[PDB]
RNA sequence: UAUCUGGUUGAUCCUGCCAGUAGUCAUAUGCUUGUCUCAAAGAUUAAGCCAUGCAUGUCUAAGUAUAAGCAAUUUAUACAGUGAAACUGCGAAUGGCUCAUUAAAUCAGUUAUCGUUUAUUUGAUAGUUCCUUUACUACAUGGUAUAACUGUGGUAAUUCUAGAGCUAAUACAUGCUUAAAAUCUCGACCCUUUGGAAGAGAUGUAUUUAUUAGAUAAAAAAUCAAUGUCUUCGGACUCUUUGAUGAUUCAUAAUAACUUUUCGAAUCGCAUGGCCUUGUGCUGGCGAUGGUUCAUUCAAAUUUCUGCCCUAUCAACUUUCGAUGGUAGGAUAGUGGCCUACCAUGGUUUCAACGGGUAACGGGGAAUAAGGGUUCGAUUCCGGAGAGGGAGCCUGAGAAACGGCUACCA
RNA sequence: GGACUUUUACUUUGAAAAAAUUAGAGUGUUCAAAGCAGGCGUAUUGCUCGAAUAUAUUAGCAUGGAAUAAUAGAAUAGGACG
RNA sequence: GCCCGUCGCUAGUACCGAUUGAAUGGCUUAGUGAGGCCUCAGGAUCUGGGA
């Protein structure tokens, strides 16, 4: 049972030191490495199976293959994935070509498409406009306390003449 | 991890284990009082050992010394509260004196014979053991 | 120990709390905030142990989760946040307003205090520095940084402070005779004055105090928070004004109140 | 790993001291940099509470300031030429912090000339204004003029590149430049 | 300890970042810094007036003095700019109720700042760890030379 | 709560031990056992070994739903309820257990950080991002590649997973933006001065380096090189500003540059309102999650002074292959022989070093009651150490972690 | 704020201090070991006392004393004040 | 009367002792040296020099 891994060449198993992100391997907890045996990229007579992918068809058919076609699950769902699904300018409104798919409740045929994500909306856009208006009325609001504590300092420094001309 | 439960024992337990004296003085106290251990009077030996020993300590420092004002008056106003020390006597030294007896004369067991209602200080030990 | 500890077995617990031997093996570890662990009285003590008004630690948080207690002003939901000294506990049910203020015992009593009086409080100056553009700032021992203080406003000196707003409104300075409470030692919870001020340079200033029985004592500087003038406290304090009676002034006052 | 503690290593009388505890990782040291001259090469080292040392390997450029003109520029670093701590940094070429390097001078050199008009060794208005200002002012120093004929000037390394991936230094000066150039004729 | 060179190094010794414009023809070649380290200790004219370096010198150099400040009486000053002070004491054994003559010696740096003899009580200062052992600094000499003058030839 | 008795002789007085006697949060065992309350308990021997089950997981209105999931209704043809799986986030460094090691170590009391790291809680904190600056940069919002899933599989066998096909974001990876002003550099031109001038670039914060400012110990003057503000054209400079500390090269700020450039919101939930020049323009409520820097809070690490049981049938000890100190560096979160290089010859000791033993974790404390003492503390709280023995490491704020991994030994 | 101070031992008072333990106050857990409670009423919409005190020494810190016991000082005057 | 030593019997303890006797534990020279980490190379594939 032991799965090829490409790239290590050889024709036989080792053990290797797997991580994160690579093949042959599903970390249970972060950063942990498990060692374990892997099989060679080599193809030998010890393997059961041999995984295959076509990628120039003959001149034959072959039964539950070239004949038949199994379709995509899932459609497009991020903004403009859909607007490439269908090639469609920041202009054609993705509202209508997100995907729909039919489903039937007994007696109820029921539609579902998905949560259009990254989309523009009237929403986002109060939220760009609050930032950016805050970010300000804060500034102002710094200056306006700033000089409020400079007056403070001027005419005590005022009141340093006035005790020095005092006494 | 639990807080530590607390406890003491309650009685001491003679010196010499066979002083002919002192079991007689004890066995009859046992006989008056309605006793059933000879630990009933060691209890209050016990009881009385430590009194004194207050007491004692107290005596040492020096008259209207603040812990002997505070400690004295009140080991004195518990003791005459229950029935022990005399109303006049009621200075300390006399709480020195005090012999187990006083003590004895105050059991709801006595009491409850003291004035009839029992007759016979088993009768008492009895009905109170009783409800 | 690895890492950062996060229970409290009970007896651990400061004593000032009152929590009891039994009933349980933990007390609830304060959690981070503007008071030491150690000088503080979360929620979940003072909402049941001292007020008596939950029973469960469960109706606590239940009691809390309903925006229902606010900690000077800010409205607070962790069970076991660190409450302590000059703060403002407020139920809005209720109508109540409480400051937490020491005892003479040196615990933290319940002190019912008016709305007026509830919306501002005190805080000890801990340090006065210079920040980033050259603002300068002081951070009370509330755990308050706040920016543009009075020049004149140094360490040890106590602020008046708006809490509906930020800033600081008012301030004390450090001074012979100056009312002054005390947060730590055997003194904890005693006012008085201000006598003098020992220096020695590089190791624990001291202060001296004199209160309205003409008593005195010391105690290490830091545990010094200024509080008004003799006579006019900044705050409303609790009765007994932290005077402080023998073993004996008290054992005849408490049964002085005895004839029914 | 390597450990800095020191409940290795004997004590004051001499004595011989248990192992008590295993090594902790917040007692850990880690290896030098060893940094050397070439085309540019940085690794980040993850160190303690996030936080980020850079180690760099290869340096070629560094910024270094000529101290009593009041500039900064950055140069190619020729190589390093003496080390107090240990010769073979030199013989290597290895730079750290201290090392006496060679730097470049000819950005240093269209500098001087752009702001003196006076040119070291051997026509505008605003500019011949500003020339004329600056004068009693332009004597360099001779041992230091006399470095930019062979377009190289000694400088000492005042950064740590193995920490914050940055070599940079200052050009070597007056009793400091006497020090080291004594020390590289007196072994020539 | 020092005495003479002060170049002696294959490092050149400095103090940071006190830069002297060699373009500014100046009389004191060197500018120098130095402070006070406070508690009350004044700083030896003999550490203003050197040229010495020591970046270990509590007047002249990078450390801080804060913590115990104990005397001892010097008893070794065979190390370079560093010494060796005992400290003695009596202990009070309770239960024979008197007490036994203990001691323990102390590392501590030396800035020559001061000129330490054997025998001179000296007042120490806590440092920032200075070396292994040295958690110490000297930072004044109430001693002088034990009147070693008075014992010289004959009438 | 200050007590003694029996035993040497023919008898006597001593010395002196054996014996008796009493207590023990002090264990075992024998016999006996009815009630209330209370409630220690595989420490000792073997930190010996372990069958099996359990002991760490976690979702708010508020990151991610096309379950080909459940539900129906109530506006919802992008989404909207509820919600498996899975991604993402945080936790798993606490807790609990044990006492093997450990004798100047730990630990206590007492110090130091002007010698550092710090998730979080709390409080402060960001108009600066692009470009040789009119035919111009997605900001009405830029990139894919992935789980779950679909489907093809392999092995006796595991919390093994391969090949193929989908698709999300607060994952990954990118990348715009905003006032006014001042001050610096450059400087086309013009005109001789005493010289001035359009208008051009630069200036968020963080990083690294160098140079400055950061006064104050009571007061005055001349002169050189620069060169500031106001001319009653000889000249005058007049008010001139300064934080903390016992102490600093402190806090802060300024100059010239540096950087495989740190951060500067492409996020989410509720509400939907104003405002005319009717653009779905331009505005705008409450509060979540974030986010740099500083503070605070929970911590941590190092650390000063003094204090440990028996031992000389342990007297000298320490530098091989650091022992003690100096310079420089490297390494660290940071001091520091912590490591390296060069250099020197130091450091400790009859006031007991060094070595040996401990049937040794240290304390709070426990037992014994005239006092002085003697003995005990594996064990309910604090500290430390460990996870069969060693070593190494990943992740992370925090582990040299063991209900994490890797290797050797058993 | 400056300019400078012979060293110590002892002893007083005080700070800084964990709780449980110990000693000990208050409260009648029916008693007691314990616990830190509880106690009054308009007992139908509340009144109220508490949760002390002590010991905590050796060391370090802080303050009083100046007996007792050490230390240092002026004799080749290189003395002290100006 | 007391009493001393050799010699003899039973039982027990400890010493000395060929066996360069044996066993457990702690350090440790020299040689061999796993594995993670760092570092010089490497380029299965997979994109804009990097991974
Ligand atoms: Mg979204
Ligand atoms: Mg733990
Ligand atoms: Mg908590
Ligand atoms: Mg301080
Ligand atoms: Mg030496
Ligand atoms: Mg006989
Ligand atoms: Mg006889
Ligand atoms: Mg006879
Ligand atoms: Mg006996
Ligand atoms: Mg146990
Ligand atoms: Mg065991
Ligand atoms: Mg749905
Ligand atoms: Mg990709
Ligand atoms: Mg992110
Ligand atoms: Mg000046
Ligand atoms: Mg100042
Ligand atoms: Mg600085
Ligand atoms: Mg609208
Ligand atoms: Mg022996
Ligand atoms: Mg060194
Ligand atoms: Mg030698
Ligand atoms: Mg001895
Ligand atoms: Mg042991
Ligand atoms: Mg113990
Ligand atoms: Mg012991
Ligand atoms: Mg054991
Ligand atoms: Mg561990
Ligand atoms: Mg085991
Ligand atoms: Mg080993
Ligand atoms: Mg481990
Ligand atoms: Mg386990
Ligand atoms: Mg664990
Ligand atoms: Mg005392
Ligand atoms: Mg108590
Ligand atoms: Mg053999
Ligand atoms: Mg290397």
């Amino acid at each position: 049972g032991f799965p090829m891994k490409q790239g290590v060449l050889l024709p036989t198993r080792i053990k290797l030191l797997l991580t994160k992100n690579v093949s042959c391997y599903r970390p249970r907890r972060d950063g942990e490495r498990k060692r374990k045996s892997v099989r060679g990229a080599i193809v030998g007579p010890d393997l059961a199976v041999l995984a295959l992918v076509i990628v120039k068809k003959g001149e034959q058919e072959l039964e539950g293959l070239t004949d038949t076609t199994v379709p995509k699950r899932l459609g497009p769902k991020r903004a403009n994935n859909i607007r490439k699904f269908f090639g469609l300018s920041k202009e054609d409104d993705v509202r209508d070509f997100v995907i729909r798919r039919e489903v039937t409740k007994g007696e109820k045929t029921y539609t579902k498409a998905p949560k259009i994500q990254r989309l523009v909306t009237p929403q986002r856009l109060q939220r760009k406009r609050h930032q950016r208006a805050l970010k300000v009325r804060n500034a102002q609001a710094q200056r306006e306390a700033a000089a409020e504590y400079a007056q403070l300092l001027a005419k005590r420094l005022s009141e340093r003449k006035a005790e020095k001309a005092e006494i | 991890p639990r807080a530590p439960r607390t406890y003491s024992k309650t009685y001491s337990t003679p010196k010499r284990p066979y002083e002919s004296s002192r079991l007689d003085a004890e066995l009859k106290l046992a006989g008056e009082f309605g006793l059933k251990n000879k630990k009933e009077i060691y209890r209050i030996s016990f009881q009385l050992s430590k009194i004194r020993r207050a007491a004692r300590d107290l005596l040492t420092r020096d008259e209207k010394d603040p812990k002997r004002l505070f400690e004295g008056n009140a080991l004195i106003r518990r003791l005459v509260r229950v029935g022990v020390l005399s109303e006049d006597k009621k200075k300390l030294d006399y709480v020195l004196a005090l012999k187990v007896e006083d003590f004895l004369e105050r059991r709801l067991q006595t009491q409850v014979y003291k004035l009839g209602l029992a007759k016979s200080v088993h009768h008492a030990r009895v009905l109170i053991t009783q409800r | 120990a690895r890492g950062p500890k996060k229970h409290l077995k009970r007896l651990a617990a400061p004593h000032h709390w009152l929590l009891d031997k039994l009933s349980g093996c933990y007390a609830p570890r304060p959690s981070a905030g503007p008071h030491k662990l150690r000088e503080s009285l979360p929620l979940i003590v003072f909402l049941r142990n001292r007020l008596k008004y939950a029973l469960n630690g469960r109706e606590v948080k239940a009691i809390l989760m309903q925006r229902h207690v606010k900690v000077d002003g800010k409205v607070r939901t962790d069970t076991t946040y660190p409450a302590g000294f000059m703060d403002v506990i407020t139920l809005d049910a209720t109508n109540e307003n409480f400051r937490l203020v020491y005892d003479v015992k040196g615990r933290f009593a319940v002190h019912r205090i008016t709305d007026e009086e509830a919306s501002y409080k005190l805080g000890k100056v801990k340090k006065v520095q210079l920040g980033k553009k050259g603002v300068p700032y002081v951070v009370t021992h509330d755990g308050r940084t706040i920016r543009y203080p009075d020049p004149n406003i140094k360490v040890n000196d106590t602020v008046k402070i708006d809490l509906a707003s930020g800033k600081i409104t008012d301030f004390i300075k450090f001074d012979a005779g100056k009312l002054v409470y005390v947060t730590g030692g055997r003194n904890l919870g005693r006012i008085g004055t201000i006598v003098h001020k020992e220096r020695h340079d590089g190791g624990f200033d001291l202060v001296h105090i004199k209160d309205s029985l003409d008593n005195t004592f010391v105690t290490r500087l830091n545990n010094v928070f200024v509080i008004g003038e003799q006579g006019k406290p900044y705050i409303s304090l609790p009765k007994g004004k932290g005077i402080k009676l023998s073993i004996a002034e008290e054992r005849d006052r408490r049964r002085a109140q005895q004839g029914l | 790993g390597i450990s800095r503690d020191s409940r290795h290593k004997r004590s004051a009388t001499g004595a011989k001291r248990a192992q008590f505890r295993k090594k902790r990782k917040f007692e850990l040291g880690r290896q030098p940099a060893n940094t050397k001259i070439g085309a540019k090469r940085i690794h980040s080292v993850r160190t303690r509470g996030g936080n980020k040392k850079y180690r760099a390997l290869r340096i070629e450029t560094g910024n270094f300031s000529w101290a009593s003109e009041g500039i900064s520029k950055k140069t190619r670093i020729a190589g390093v030429v003496y080390h107090p701590s240990n010769n073979e940094l030199v013989r290597t070429n290895t730079l750290t912090k201290a090392a006496i390097v060679q730097i470049d001078a000819t950005p240093f050199r269209q500098w001087f000339e752009a702001h003196y008009g006076q040119t070291l060794g051997k026509k505008s208005k605003n500019a011949e204004r500003k020339w004329a200002a600056r004068a009693a002012s332009a004597k360099i120093e001779s041992s230091v003029e006399s470095q930019f004929s062979a377009g190289r000037l000694y400088a000492c390394i005042s950064s740590r590149p193995g920490q914050s991936g940055r070599c940079d230094g200052y050009i070597l000066e007056g009793e400091e430049l006497a020090f080291y150039l004594r020390r590289l004729t007196a072994k020539k | 300890s020092t005495e003479l060179t002060v170049q002696s190094e294959r490092a050149f010794q400095k103090q940071p970042h006190i830069f002297n414009n060699p373009k500014v023809k100046t009389s004191k070649r060197t500018k120098r810094w130095y402070k006070n380290a406070g508690l009350g200790f004044k700083t030896p004219k003999t550490a203003i007036e050197g040229s010495y370096i020591d970046k270990k010198c509590p007047f002249t150099g990078l450390v801080s003095i804060r913590g115990k400040i104990l005397t001892g009486t010097v008893v070794s000053t065979k190390m370079h700019r560093t010494i060796v002070i005992r400290r003695a004491y009596l202990h009070y054994i309770p239960k024979y109720n008197r007490y036994e003559k203990r001691h323990k010696n102390v590392p501590v740096h030396v800035s020559p700042a001061f000129r330490v003899q054997v025998g001179d009580i000296v007042t120490v200062g806590q440092c920032r760890p200075i070396s292994k052992t040295v958690r110490f600094n000297v930072v004044k000499v109430s001693a002088a030379a034990g009147k070693a003058n008075k014992q010289f030839a004959k009438f």
